[PDB]
C-alpha cells in the first residue's frame, strides 16, 4: 500500500489478534521487530541478472528479479527503489532493504 | 471551525439541538470544571432580537448585575456563536471576581500537608488561621525580641504556584519558591531578611524612643519617615535609607520663617560634620547644634486643626470650622470643601440651604449650612 | 447532648412500611402510635415502656383525638369507626364493636373539630362527604344524626384523601388562618358567618374547600355540590399534607402562609400581598422539590419538616414576598415517615426500619490533634467517592459530545443542500470471475464529506431486494441483507465493500434489481423500543450495468 | 460466646446488651444482663441498666447459643430473645428460648426438649420461630404452637429465611425450590441455576411484582446483585471465607454492605461503585446501629481479647463519613478543618444532585432525537429458533400490514460492545402466507430470515 | 437612568476615599500624601496594597465603540483619567512598600 499506484485509502487490514476459538476460551474462562540477513557476491549477481533491463547496477534489479512474480513490481520498475514496506497475506507489516 | 457546523460544537460541545429547523436547544455549558444548565428558543427565524432563554437560579444568582447586559446582548449580538462567546467571557469574569465563593481543594494533598509542615515549623509558632485555610499568618522574634508577622494567601494549590506574602517591613521583600520550597524555607527567607534592616529597626528603635515623634504615632515597621518636634510649634520631617540607615537622611522643617533660617544654617554649615558611625541623635545634636524635647508635652502634641480635605489652614481666610458630629473623628473641615465633596457623593441631598451627608473619614451623618 | 433517642422498634417486612397510613401523636407525656397496620400502641414519655396496645381488626388508617374528654378514635379500614376511653379500667389489649360506632364501612377520610364530626367516604364514580354530629355532652359514644352531605362531583376513581379543618379569629386540633386570608380565599360569607371550613385533599390531587355553615342538607334539601363544594387549584399530582404557618413572627397563632404538599414534590403556597391593584391579591407559588414525598409537619418559624426517600430534610419560609426558590438541607437522619411536630424545636418521628425516636434540634489538649486526626480520615475518605462522582461525570459528558454530532448529523441528511452532502455512498456494477463462472459483484463505497467523525454506536444496513413485484407463490429469498459496524469513519475517509448479488441457486438473476442502504443509531450501545434509522441512498441495477464486452 | 462463663453481644435500638452467666456460689449460674450505651462525653462505656436471671437444676453445660431482636407475633414490637442450651448431660437437652422487656425482665417462650443434640444451621425468625437441622431433617418450632414440626422439602441448606409481603413466612435453601411454612410449598424469578453452584449466603433486600432485588456472594470471594434475576454488579473480595453480610444507611445515599469473615476479618464495600471502601482485621465482634444519637446508623468494630480478660476494651467505632472513633495550642485551625470537610460533604451532594440532571437531559435529548425524525402495531411480535447451526428470526404480523403494496425486509445487527471487530453479518429473507381452517377467512403473513449461529458464539453470548 | 454609582463604589472605605481624594485635580496627589499620614495616625495603620492591587486589576464589562460591542476593561482603565495619573504619581514614590506580584500585572496593563 505504501508503493501503491492509485493511492487508496484502503483501510488497514488489522488481521485478528485472536481465533473465534481461543477468544471463545478465554471468554468462558474467568518489543523488537525481529529482523534477518544474507549477502551474496555482486558478481553473481550481474553474472545471474544481468540480461540488462535498464541496469543501475545492483540492490535495484535485485529487488525487481525477486519480485518478478509479485505484479506491483512493474511499479517499483517505474520506482526504482532498494527499500520498501509490504504488509502481508496474514497481518502484520514488513520492511525489507537491498 | 469558520463557519459554526463544527464551531458551536466545538464551543457548546454540552448544549445539543433539539429540533431541526434548528431553533430550540438546552443543556448545560462548562466553565472552570462546573457546567450550568441552559434552556434556550429561538424564533423560527433565527434572530436574537426576540429569543426566549432560561437557565437556573444558580445562574441567575451568578449573573445577578449583568442581566441588564445579557438583555442587551440578546439584541445586539447577530449569531448565536457570538452571543455565547461573549456570555462565557462574561461568565468566567462574574466567577473570578465572585471568587471568594468557589473553593475546592484538592484536600489529602492540601490539610494533611499544610499540618505536617505547621507541625514541623512549630506550634508555638502560629498565630491565626481562615476557616478557609486561605489565610494564614506567622510570627518571628528578632534576637532585640521585637515581633514581626507575615500574612499568607494561599491559591488552590499551595506547592504548585507561589502564596502571596504581606510582611510588615517596608522593602520589597522576594523569597524562592520551588514546589520543594515550603512554609519552612520562606521562613529561614523572612529570617534572613530580618536581620538584613536590623540597624534601621535600631534607627528607628532609639527614634521613637528618646523623642517626641510627632505624627507616625504608634509607628508601624513600613514607616520610613519621622516627623519630629522640637522646641516649640515647629517640628522636623526626615525620611530615611535602610541600605544606609546611619546616613544623613532628607530632612527639613515645617513651622514659623523667622525660627526657620537659623537652625537652616547651622546644618548648611555643620553638615560636613556627619558622623555615621554613632547615633543619628549624636550627629544631630551637635550638627544643628541642640539639644531636644524629650516629650516635651506628651499629651497635647498637636490636635490637628488642617482641612482634611485639603490639609491645609487658612483657606481664602476661611477655617476648617465645620467638624464632625461624633467623639471618635472630631475632625475639622473646609465649607468649601466639604461642600464640593458632599455635592458630588451621590448618597447627598439639598434642603433648601442645608444639605447632609456622611463625614468623609468616619461616615456618620454631617450637616453644612451654607 | 444526644439530639436523638430511640425508644422503640417494630415488626417491620422489606422494603418498607407504607407510605402514609401510619400516623403518630402525642398528648403531653403520652405518646400514641399506629404502624399503619391493625394495631395501636400507647407509650410513656419519659419512659420508654408501654403502657397500653390495642388489638383491632382491620387496618388502621388515621387517627385523632382530643384532650378535654380522654378519648381516642380510630378508623379501622373495610370497617368504619371505633372510640376509646383512654382511662381504660400480658399488658396487651383487644377491643369489641361494644365501642364501635357508624360502621358505614366504605368511609376513608375523617377529622374533627371541637364538638364536629366530618368524614369523606368513596362510593362509587363520585364520593361524598359527610357531616355528622358528635355529643358534646358526657353521653355515651354517639354520632347522633347526620347534618348533610354532598357528592364530590369533580373526582372520578392505597393513597388516602385527607381533610384540614380551618377556623378564623374569635373563637380546635386544626389551624386558625388570618382575617386576611379568610377573605383572600374562602370569599365573604364564610367571613361573615365566621364558619369554619374544611379542606379535602384527593389522591387525584385537585383539591377542594367547603363551608359547614351553609352544609346542611336534608331528604326535602340536597347537597348540590355546584355551589357548596369549590376548588381551588389542580394541583396535578395526589396529595399528601395541607398545613399553615407563621411567618414574620414578630397556640392560637394566626397564620398567613397556606402549605399544600404533593407527593412528586409539587409544592404549593399562597400568601396575601394586597399590593400593586389598590386590592386584595394573592402571592402564588408552585414549587418543584424532590422526589417522592412521604410525611409533612410544621415548626415553629415557618419551618417545615418532610421526608424524601432518601434523607429527612426541611425547608423555613420566615422573611419580592417570601421566596423564589425552595432550598432545602437536611438535619442527618434517614428517610423517615409518621412525624409530629411540637413547640418548645422538639419533635418525635419514625424510622422505616420501624423505629420509635424523638429528635431534639438546636478544649483538650493531645485530644485535640486525635480530634484533628478524625477529621483527616474523614475527609480522606469523602475524597474517593467525590472523585468517583467526577470520573463517571466524565464519562456522561463525552457521551453528550457524540450524541450532539449525531444530531448533527442527521438533520444535515434530512435537510436537503442539493445533495445530502456529509455522509455519501455510492454502489458499482463490477463482473468477477469464480471457481467456474462470470459471477456479478457490487461494490458499495462510503466517503466522509464534513468534518462530523461517525464514531462508536453507529451500524450500517444494506438490504438487496431481488425484484419490484409480489407473488402469488412465496419465493424462497425475497431479498438479502448485510449489516456492519462503521467504526471510527473519521472526516474525508471512507470505507468500502463489496457485495455477490450474484445466481446461487440454479443460475438465477433478475433485473429491475435494487440495493438499499440504510444507518441506524443506538441510544444504547454508548454506554418502547428504541434506536433509529436513517435512509441515506437508493440505487437501482439493471440490464445496463452488467453486459460485458 | 456460649460457656458456663462466656457470654454473647448484642444491639439494641442505639444501645448494647451483654448476656453473660456468672457461677452465683449455693447457686448454679445467673444469668446477668449489662445494657450499656455509648458516652460521647469521654467515648467511653457506661452500665445505663442490668437485668438478671436465676437458674434451679444442679446441672452445668448451660450454654448460650445466640441473639437478635426478633418481633414478636403477639405485639409486632422488635424485641430481644436469647437461646439456651441446658444439657442435663444425660444425652437430653432442654433447649430454652427466652425474650426479655424494657423492664429488664425474662420471659420464657420454648422448652422444646431435644434428645439430641443441635449444633446446627440454626436461625431465629419473626414470631419467635426456632428453625433447625440435624442430618438432612429440617425443622420449625414456634411460640404459637409449642411443639417439634419438620419441612416438607427435603433440602441440602436453608441459607436465607424471613417473613415476605402477602406470603407470610418463606425460606430458601433450594434455588429451585420455594417454600411456605404454613402450606409447605414462587420459584419463577430466582436466580440463575448456573449461580445455584456456588451460593452459600443470601440477604434479600426488597420485592415487586412477581419480581425481587438480592444480593448474594459465592465460595469465591464475591458479591453480587440480582434484580429480576439479572446478575448486575458483581465485586470481589480481599479475604476468603465469606461468613454473612449485612446493610447501613449512614445518611442519604451513602450506603453500604458489611461482610464478616470466619478468617476475622471483614469488608465495608459502598453502592454506587460496587467496591471496597475500609478493610478491618481480627475483629472480635461486630454490631450495626445508631449508637450516638446522630440520626443514621454506625458500625462498631471489637479487636480482639488478647488484650483483657474485658470485652468492651478495644473498640472503634465509623460511620466511614464525619465520624470516626476508638481507644502547643492547635486550636486555631479546628474551625476550618470543619468548615472544608462540611463543604467537601455539601459539594458531594450537589454533585449527585447534578450527575442526575445530567442523566434526565441525556433521555431528554433521546425521545426528543426519536421525535426529530417525525402509531398503530404493525407487528405482533418476535420469535425464533435454532435449527442446527442456523438461527432463525422471524415476526407474526396484522391486517394493518399488507405485502402487496410494500416490499418488506427484516435485518439483523450486533450491539459491538460484546464482539469487538468489523465483520459482516448476511440474513436471507423469506415471506411465509398460510391459511387457517379454509374447510374474510384469516390469512396469516409472516416474515422470518435466516443466518449463522456459530460465527457469533463468540463470547459465549450475545445481543 | 442617565446616574452611574461610582466604579469604586464597593470597596474598603480608606481605598474608596483616596479614590475620591485622587479625583481631586492636581493637588490631589498631595492629598495622597495626606490620606496616609492621616491613617498612619488612625487606628488601622496597616494599609493592605495587596488589596487594593487586586480590585484594580479585576477586569469588568463595557459596551464601547459602537452601541454593540462588548469590552472587558480591569478597573484601573474604566476609573477616570485623573485618577490614574494622580494614582500613578503616588505610586512611584510609595515604591519602597508595594509587592511586586501585583505591581507587574498591573504595569502589563
Ligand atoms: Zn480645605
Ligand atoms: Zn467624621
Amino acid at each position: 500500500p505504501g508503493l501503491a499506484p492509485p493511492h487508496t485509502r484502503a483501510p488497514s487490514p488489522l488481521g485478528p489478534t485472536r481465533d473465534p476459538v481461543a477468544t471463545f476460551l478465554e471468554t468462558c474462562r474467568e518489543l523488537p521487530p525481529s529482523v534477518a540477513s544474507i549477502k551474496v557476491s555482486a558478481e553473481l549477481l550481474r553474472a545471474a541478472l544481468k540480461d540488462g533491463h535498464s541496469g543501475v547496477p545492483l540492490c535495484c534489479a535485485t529487488l525487481q528479479w525477486l519480485l518478478a512474480e509479485n505484479a506491483a513490481v512493474d511499479v517499483v520498475r517505474a520506482r526504482a527503489l532498494s527499500s520498501i514496506q509490504g504488509v502481508a497475506p496474514d497481518g502484520a507489516n514488513v520492511h525489507l532493504i537491498v | 471551525m469558520a463557519v459554526t457546523e463544527a464551531s458551536l460544537l466545538r464551543q457548546c460541545p454540552l448544549l445539543l439541538p433539539q429540533n431541526r429547523s434548528k431553533t430550540v436547544y438546552e443543556g448545560f455549558i462548562s466553565a472552570q470544571g462546573r457546567d450550568f444548565h441552559l434552556r434556550i428558543v429561538l424564533p423560527e427565524d433565527l434572530q436574537l432580537k426576540n429569543a426566549r432563554l432560561l437557565c437556573s437560579w444558580q445562574l441567575r444568582t451568578i449573573l445577578s448585575g449583568y442581566h441588564r447586559i445579557v438583555q442587551q446582548r440578546m439584541q445586539h449580538s447577530p449569531d448565536l456563536m457570538s452571543f455565547m462567546m461573549e456570555l462565557k467571557m462574561l461568565l468566567e469574569v462574574a466567577l473570578k471576581n465572585r471568587q471568594e465563593l468557589y473553593a475546592l481543594p484538592p484536600p489529602p494533598q492540601f490539610y494533611s500537608s499544610l499540618i505536617e509542615e505547621i507541625g514541623t515549623l512549630g506550634w508555638d509558632k502560629l498565630v491565626y488561621a481562615d476557616t478557609c485555610f486561605s489565610t494564614i499568618k506567622l510570627k518571628a522574634e528578632d534576637a532585640s525580641g521585637r515581633e514581626h508577622l507575615i500574612t499568607l494567601k494561599l491559591k488552590a494549590k499551595y506547592p504548585a504556584e507561589s502564596p502571596d506574602y504581606f510582611v510588615d517591613f517596608p522593602v520589597p521583600f522576594c523569597a524562592s519558591w520551588t514546589p520543594q520550597s515550603s512554609l519552612i524555607s520562606i521562613y529561614s527567607q523572612f529570617l534572613a531578611a530580618i536581620e538584613s534592616l536590623k540597624a534601621f529597626w535600631d534607627v528607628m528603635d532609639e527614634i521613637d524612643e528618646k523623642t517626641w515623634v510627632l505624627e507616625p504615632e504608634k509607628p508601624p515597621r513600613s514607616a520610613t519617615a519621622r516627623r519630629i518636634a522640637l522646641g516649640n510649634n515647629v517640628s522636623i520631617n526626615i525620611e530615611v535609607d535602610p541600605r544606609h540607615p546611619t546616613m544623613l537622611p532628607e530632612c527639613f522643617f515645617l513651622g514659623a520663617d523667622h525660627v526657620v533660617k537659623p537652625l537652616g544654617i547651622k546644618l548648611s554649615r555643620n553638615i560636613h560634620l556627619w558622623d555615621p558611625e554613632n547615633s543619628v541623635l549624636q550627629n544631630l545634636k551637635d550638627v544643628l547644634e541642640i539639644d531636644f524635647p524629650a516629650r516635651a508635652i506628651l499629651e497635647k502634641s498637636d490636635f490637628t486643626m488642617d482641612c482634611g480635605i485639603c490639609y491645609a489652614y487658612q483657606l481664602d481666610g476661611t477655617i476648617p470650622d465645620q467638624v464632625c458630629d461624633n467623639s471618635q473623628c472630631g475632625q475639622p473641615f473646609h465649607q468649601i470643601c466639604l461642600y464640593e465633596w458632599l455635592r458630588g457623593l451621590l448618597t447627598s441631598r439639598q434642603s433648601f440651604n442645608i444639605i447632609f451627608g456622611e463625614c468623609p473619614y468616619c461616615s456618620k451623618p454631617i450637616t453644612l449650612k451654607m | 447532648a444526644p439530639r436523638v433517642r430511640y425508644l422503640a422498634g417494630f415488626c417491620c417486612p422489606l422494603g418498607g412500611l407504607a407510605a402514609g397510613k401510619p400516623r403518630v401523636l402525642c398528648h403531653e407525656a403520652e405518646v400514641f402510635l399506629s404502624t399503619g397496620s391493625e394495631l395501636v400502641y400507647v407509650y410513656d414519655q419519659e419512659g420508654g415502656l408501654l403502657t397500653a396496645a390495642f388489638r383491632f381488626p382491620d387496618q388502621v388508617w388515621h387517627l385523632e383525638l382530643l384532650a378535654p374528654r380522654r378519648l381516642l378514635y380510630a378508623l379501622c379500614a373495610r370497617r368504619g369507626l371505633y372510640c376509646l376511653s383512654l382511662d381504660h379500667p400480658s399488658p396487651v389489649i383487644p377491643v369489641d364493636p361494644d365501642a364501635c360506632i357508624l360502621p358505614d364501612a366504605a368511609l376513608c377520610a375523617f377529622t374533627l373539630l371541637d364538638s364536629v364530626l366530618v368524614t369523606l367516604v368513596q362510593g362509587p364514580a363520585r364520593w361524598k362527604m359527610q357531616l355528622f354530629e358528635q355529643p358534646c355532652p358526657g353521653e355515651d359514644p354517639r354520632p347522633g344524626g347526620q347534618i348533610g352531605e354532598v357528592e364530590l362531583s369533580s373526582y372520578t376513581p392505597h393513597f388516602l384523601p385527607v381533610l384540614c379543618s380551618v377556623s378564623p379569629s374569635g373563637s380546635s386540633g386544626g389551624f386558625t388562618l388570618e382575617d386576611a386570608l379568610f377573605g383572600l380565599l374562602f370569599g365573604a360569607d364564610a367571613t361573615l358567618l365566621q364558619s369554619p371550613v374544611v379542606l379535602c385533599g384527593l389522591p387525584d390531587g385537585q383539591l377542594c374547600c367547603v363551608i359547614l355553615k351553609a352544609l346542611v342538607t336534608s331528604r326535602s334539601a340536597p347537597g348540590d355540590p355546584n355551589a357548596l363544594v369549590k376548588i381551588l387549584h389542580h394541583l396535578e399530582e395526589p396529595v399528601i399534607f395541607i398545613g399553615a404557618l407563621k411567618t414574620e413572627p414578630q397556640e392560637d397563632v394566626h397564620c398567613d402562609c397556606l402549605v399544600a404538599f404533593g407527593h412528586h414534590g409539587r409544592m404549593l403556597a399562597i400568601k396575601a400581598s394586597w399590593d400593586e391593584s389598590g386590592k386584595l391579591v394573592p402571592e402564588l407559588r408552585e414549587y418543584c422539590l424532590p422526589g417522592p414525598v412521604l410525611c409533612a409537619a410544621c415548626g415553629g418559624g415557618g419551618r417545615v419538616y418532610h421526608s424524601t426517600p432518601s434523607d429527612l430534610c426541611v425547608v423555613d419560609l420566615s422573611r419580592q414576598p417570601e421566596e423564589g426558590p425552595g432550598g432545602l438541607p437536611p438535619m442527618l437522619c434517614p428517610a423517615s415517615l409518621n412525624i409530629c411536630s411540637v413547640v418548645s424545636t422538639k419533635l418525635l418521628a419514625l424510622s422505616a426500619k420501624g423505629r420509635l425516636m424523638t429528635c431534639s434540634l438546636d478544649m483538650t489538649t493531645e485530644s485535640a490533634g486525635q480530634k484533628i486526626k478524625e477529621l483527616l480520615s474523614g475527609i480522606g475518605n469523602i475524597s474517593e467517592r467525590v472523585s468517583f462522582l467526577k470520573k463517571a461525570v466524565d464519562q456522561r459528558n463525552k457521551a453528550l459530545t457524540s450524541l450532539n454530532e449525531a444530531m448533527n448529523v442527521s438533520c444535515a441528511l434530512l435537510s436537503s443542500g442539493t445533495g445530502p452532502r456529509p455522509i455519501s455512498c455510492t454502489t458499482s456494477t463490477t463482473w468477477s470471475r469464480l471457481q467456474t463462472q462470470d459471477v456479478l459483484m457490487a461494490t458499495c463505497v462510503l466517503e466522509n464529506s464534513s468534518s462530523f467523525s461517525l464514531d462508536q454506536g453507529w451500524t450500517l444496513c444494506i438490504q438487496v431486494l431481488t425484484s419490484s413485484c409480489a407473488l402469488d407463490l412465496d419465493s424462497a429469498c425475497s431479498a438479502i441483507t448485510y449489516t456492519i459496524p462503521v467504526d471510527q469513519l473519521g472526516p474525508g475517509a471512507r470505507r468500502e465493500v463489496t457485495l455477490p448479488l450474484g445466481p446461487g441457486e440454479n443460475g438465477g438473476l433478475d433485473l429491475p434489481v435494487t440495493v438499499s442502504c440504510t444507518l441506524f443509531y443506538s441510544l444504547r450501545e454508548v454506554v418502547e423500543q428504541e434506536g433509529v434509522c436513517l435512509p441515506l441512498s437508493r440505487h437501482t441495477v439493471d440490464m445496463l450495468q452488467c453486459l460485458r464486452f | 460466646m456460649s460457656s458456663n462463663e462466656q457470654e454473647r453481644l448484642l444491639c439494641y435500638n442505639g444501645e448494647v446488651l451483654v448476656f453473660q452467666l456468672s457461677k452465683g456460689n449455693t447457686k448454679t449460674p445467673i444469668l446477668h444482663v449489662r445494657r450499656m450505651v455509648f458516652d460521647r462525653g469521654t467515648k467511653v462505656f457506661v452500665q445505663k441498666s442490668t437485668g438478671f436471671f436465676t437458674i434451679k437444676e444442679e446441672n452445668s453445660h448451660l450454654k448460650i447459643m445466640c441473639c437478635n431482636c426478633v418481633s414478636d407475633f403477639r405485639t409486632g414490637i422488635n424485641l430481644p430473645y436469647i437461646v439456651i442450651e441446658k444439657n442435663k448431660k444425660n444425652n437430653v437437652f432442654e433447649y430454652f428460648l427466652l425474650i426479655l422487656h424494657s423492664t429488664n425482665k425474662f420471659e420464657m417462650r420454648l422448652s422444646f426438649k431435644l434428645g439430641y443434640e443441635m449444633k446446627d444451621g440454626l436461625r431465629v425468625l419473626n414470631g419467635p420461630l426456632i428453625l433447625w437441622r440435624h442430618v438432612k431433617a429440617f425443622f420449625f418450632i414456634s411460640s404459637q404452637t409449642g411443639k417439634v414440626v419438620s419441612v416438607s422439602g427435603n433440602f441440602s441448606s436453608i441459607q436465607w429465611a424471613g417473613e415476605i409481603e402477602n406470603l407470610g413466612m418463606v425460606l430458601l435453601g433450594l434455588k429451585e425450590c420455594c417454600l411456605s411454612e404454613e402450606e409447605c410449598t414462587s420459584d419463577i424469578y430466582i436466580i440463575p441455576p448456573a449461580y445455584s453452584s456456588v451460593v452459600t449466603y443470601v440477604h434479600i433486600c426488597a420485592t415487586e411484582i412477581l419480581r425481587i432485588s438480592l444480593i448474594a456472594l459465592t465460595r469465591k470471594n464475591q458479591l453480587i446483585s440480582f434484580q429480576n434475576g439479572t446478575p448486575k454488579n458483581v465485586c470481589q473480595l480481599p479475604f476468603g471465607d465469606p461468613c454473612a453480610v449485612q446493610l447501613m444507611d449512614s445518611g442519604g445515599g451513602n450506603l453500604f454492605f458489611v461482610v464478616s469473615f470466619i478468617s476475622n476479618n471483614a469488608c465495608a464495600v459502598w453502592k454506587e461503585s460496587f467496591q471496597v471502601a475500609a478493610k478491618w482485621e481480627k475483629l472480635s465482634l461486630v454490631l450495626i446501629d445508631d449508637f450516638i444519637g446522630s440520626g443514621t446508623e454506625q458500625v462498631l468494630l471489637l479487636f480482639k481479647d488478647s488484650l483483657n480478660s474485658d470485652c468492651l476494651t478495644s473498640f472503634k467505632i465509623t460511620d466511614l463519613g464525619k465520624i470516626n472513633y476508638s481507644s502547643e495550642n492547635r486550636y486555631l485551625v479546628v474551625p476550618p478543618l470543619e468548615t472544608g470537610l462540611k463543604v467537601c460533604f455539601s459539594s458531594f451532594r450537589e454533585l449527585r444532585q447534578h450527575l442526575l440532571l445530567k442523566e434526565k437531559i441525556i433521555s431528554k435529548s433521546y425521545k426528543a432525537l426519536i421525535n426529530l425524525v417525525q402509531s398503530e402495531q404493525l407487528v405482533e411480535k418476535i420469535w425464533y429458533r435454532v435449527i442446527d447451526d442456523s438461527l432463525v428470526v422471524g415476526v407474526k404480523t396484522t391486517s394493518s400490514l399488507k405485502l402487496s403494496l410494500n416490499d418488506v425486509t427484516l435485518s439483523l445487527l450486533m450491539d459491538q460492545a460484546h464482539d469487538s471487530r468489523f465483520r459482516l453479518l448476511k440474513c436471507q429473507n423469506r415471506v411465509i402466507k398460510l391459511s387457517t381452517n379454509p374447510f374474510k377467512k384469516e390469512c396469516v403473513q409472516i416474515i422470518t430470515a435466516v443466518t449463522s449461529l456459530s460465527p457469533l458464539l463468540t463470547f459465549s453470548k450475545f445481543c | 437612568e442617565g446616574v452611574e454609582p461610582a466604579p469604586w463604589a464597593q470597596l474598603e472605605a480608606p481605598a474608596r476615599l483616596l479614590l475620591q481624594a485622587l479625583q481631586a485635580g492636581p493637588e490631589g496627589a498631595r492629598r495622597g500624601l495626606g490620606v496616609l499620614r492621616a491613617l498612619g495616625s488612625r487606628g488601622w495603620e496597616p494599609f493592605d496594597w495587596g488589596r487594593l492591587l487586586e480590585a484594580l486589576c479585576r477586569e469588568e464589562p463595557v459596551v464601547q465603540g459602537p452601541d454593540g460591542r462588548l469590552e472587558l476593561k480591569p478597573l484601573l482603565l474604566r476609573l477616570p483619567r485623573i485618577c490614574q495619573r494622580n494614582l500613578m504619581s503616588l505610586l512611584m514614590a510609595v515604591r519602597p512598600s508595594l509587592p511586586e506580584s501585583g505591581l507587574l500585572s498591573v504595569l502589563q496593563i
